[PDB]
C-alpha cells in the first residue's frame, strides 16, 4: 500500500503520525501561511543631478 | 488551576523567512517535531486540571 501525503488532509495526518489506521481525535498536522503578491519598491524622490 | 496554553511556531522562531535558514534547520532532524508534542501536551493538562 501507500499514502499521497499530499493529497488531502487525511493523508498528511497518517503521514505525519506514520500510520495507516487513526483512532479518533483532533490532531495539529502542520502550521499554514498566507502567500504575499506583488512587490513594492521604493526610493526618495529627489536626488543630486 | 491553570496557565496559558502558549504555542510556539517553531520554523517561525528559527527561521524569519529564510529558504537558507530552513534548508539548515531540516538538517536537525525532528527538532520542531519534538517541541511541538511537549508543547500540546502541557496545554492538554491545563484543559483537564
Amino acid at each position: 500500500d501507500a499514502v499521497d501525503c499530499s493529497q488531502n488532509p487525511l493523508a498528511e495526518l497518517k503521514c505525519s503520525v506514520k500510520s495507516f489506521e487513526i483512532d479518533k481525535g483532533i490532531y495539529q498536522t502542520s502550521n499554514f501561511r498566507v502567500v504575499p503578491s506583488g512587490d513594492v519598491v521604493r526610493f526618495p524622490n529627489i536626488t543630486n543631478l | 488551576v491553570s496557565m496559558a496554553k502558549t504555542s510556539v511556531d517553531c520554523n517561525m522562531y528559527i527561521c524569519g523567512d529564510s529558504t537558507e535558514c530552513a534548508n539548515l534547520l531540516l538538517q536537525y532532524g525532528s527538532f520542531c517535531t519534538q517541541l511541538n508534542r511537549a508543547l500540546s501536551g502541557i496545554a492538554a493538562e491545563q484543559d483537564r486540571n
